[PDB]
């Protein structure tokens, strides 16, 4: 059924799964016409299909073009997401292939379960969990990657650098959701944490900078205190 | 005009024959029912005084045969079956019409209720729903599933009608997957009435024998069934005006005939409001819609 506190740990098990995240596939800016109404402009979008055990990131990247001559855009933007990682499923080896999708939004259930109707036996499952995949584009390289396409094409990332090579994947998913929270709630102020102190680099094939495991102590509590912050700013406490 | 005679009534029960009812005390002179207008399938329906559990009854078409009731004390319940010798047929039915020992089929001249319901239905479709071939008529109860209830036990036992699922690679073309899951006009006109139904006359008729077994039988997969067809039909964006036509009829008298008391069970919100107010055919079914809005207003 659906996913939540009480399963946390059935994430970083060794059966295949995959998390769907929508919320940036159908992106636009507001603004007036000459004549003083409104009007959207899209931009590049980006499906966030992420292995929460492994930390393989299939970032799809929506370029403009596939809304174009197109109505009803936030309604197509959730079947493209679904026929996006169906096609993403076909292409993987049968042994890649994953056991369930976690879509973060419930909108996307039907149109994934109707996509993967050939696939009965990969569970379609919601998420009772408020994660912040959304936060995706707050990291630098990713963004660039999105906004420079200028076609459809999907790379493969690892969003957790080399962290499993120190820590277990629930640590890592951990530290994750926290980063992607802390710049979800106040992007400026995450990135000051990050980059800071100029002597933490982030190497040309990483995304996150090379923290010890000292200096991510000290990072993670920065984060929690930036999160706590922006609770009492946002609530008065 | 035909009748149905019964041997006796053994056991108290209310007895229904189509949209009538009456009660039938226990060891009463009962023997059957007269004036059966010829022409229309019929059901014969009985729910125990002592145990209301199991309601059952038999569809039956009188120029398909002599069919008369006949209590049985082991299996505990009223059983139709067939008269083959027409002559003792007749000589019954004339002396139980002789002592007046039948109930009249109380029909208004001015009323088409039953033909309404049942315009589409036909008895040769009943037996392939409700497989017992031996039979011409066909028994249903309160309790037998649908085929699409035990794929989700007993095969013999079970109401085969068309199993609907707009989740199914049935519904779904490749590569039309957002186009026939918010249109279910594919579905409808190719995979449904050009493929598996023929024509609309059988799936309405299916449909309205849906409807009667939940009604009657308070059959929960007929009932399914019933709303199931209905929204295929109103998810559809493309459909014959004439069928459009027809089902706002067929559920008008449908909606009007149901006991108002029953409306809880019988009708799902979801359905009814999806299909009157946004599905493609929101603006279709204006007689259906006006009785629904001023007989179960709370439903909406
Ligand atoms: O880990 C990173 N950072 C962004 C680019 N690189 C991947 C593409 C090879």
């Amino acid at each position: 059924g659906a996913m939540n506190s009480s399963n946390y740990a059935e994430l970083f098990n060794n059966d295949i799964k995959l998390f769907v995240d929508d919320t940036n596939v159908y992106r636009v800016t507001v603004h007036k016409t000459f004549e003083g109404n409104v009007a959207t402009k899209a931009i590049n979008g980006c499906i966030f299909t992420l292995n929460p055990k492994t930390g393989h990131l299939f970032l799809k990247i929506i370029h403009t073009s596939v809304w174009a001559g197109q109505k009803r855009l936030s309604q197509l933007a959730k079947w493209k997401t679904a026929e996006e990682v169906s096609a993403l499923v076909r292409s993987l080896p049968k042994e890649e292939q994953p056991k369930q999708i976690i879509v973060t939004r419930k909108a996307m259930l039907d149109p994934l379960e109707v996509h993967m109707l050939d696939f009965p036996n990969i569970a379609i499952r919601p998420t009772e969990l408020r994660l912040p995949f959304s936060a995706a584009m707050s990291i630098d390289k990713l963004s660039d990657v999105v906004m420079k396409a200028t076609e459809p094409q999907m790379v493969l990332f690892n969003i957790y650098d080399d962290w499993l090579d120190r820590i277990s994947s629930y640590t890592a998913f951990s530290r994750l959701t926290l980063l992607l929270r802390a710049l979800k709630t106040n992007e400026e102020s995450a990135k000051m944490i990050l980059l800071s102190d100029p002597t933490i680099t982030i190497k040309s094939y990483h995304l996150w900078p090379s923290f010890t495991d000292e200096q991510w102590i000290t990072i993670e509590s920065q984060m929690r205190d930036l999160i706590l912050t922006e609770y009492g700013r946002k609530y008065n406490v | 005009m035909n009748t149905v005679p019964f041997t006796s009534a053994p056991i108290e029960v209310t007895i229904g024959i189509d949209q009538y009812s009456f009660n039938v005390k226990e060891n009463q002179p009962f023997h059957g029912i007269k004036d059966i207008p010829i022409g229309h399938v019929h059901v014969i329906h009985f729910q125990h005084a002592d145990n209301s559990s199991m309601r059952y009854g038999y569809w039956f078409d009188c120029r398909m045969g002599n069919f008369y009731i006949q209590y049985d004390p082991k299996d505990g319940l009223y059983k139709m079956m067939e008269e083959r010798d027409g002559a003792k047929f007749e000589n019954i039915v004339h002396n139980f019409k002789e002592r007046q020992m039948m109930v009249s089929y109380p029909k208004i001249d001015e009323d088409d209720t039953w033909y309404n319901l049942t315009e589409f239905v036909q008895m040769d479709k009943i037996r392939k729903i409700v497989r017992k071939d031996e039979n011409q008529f066909s028994y249903v109860d309160s309790s037998m599933t649908t085929v699409q209830e035990n794929e989700l036990s007993d095969p013999a036992h079970s109401l085969n009608y068309t199993v609907i699922n707009f989740k199914s690679r049935e519904a779904i073309r490749p590569g039309h997957e957002m186009e026939d899951f918010l249109d279910k006009s594919y579905y409808l006109n190719t995979v449904m009435l050009q493929g598996i139904f023929k024509n609309s006359s059988n799936y309405f008729g299916e449909l309205q024998f849906a409807f009667l077994n939940a009604m009657f039988f308070g059959n929960y997969g007929s009932s399914l069934q019933w709303h199931a067809m209905i929204e295929l039909i109103c998810s559809s964006a493309t459909v014959p005006k004439h069928m459009l036509d027809k089902l706002d009829e067929i559920l008008y008298y449908q909606i009007k005939t149901l006991p108002e008391q029953y409306s809880d069970i019988l009708l799902n919100e979801r359905v009814w409001n999806i299909c009157l107010y946004s599905s493609f055919q929101k603006n279709s079914l204006h007689n259906t819609e006006k009785i629904m809005e001023n007989k179960y207003p709370e439903l909406l």
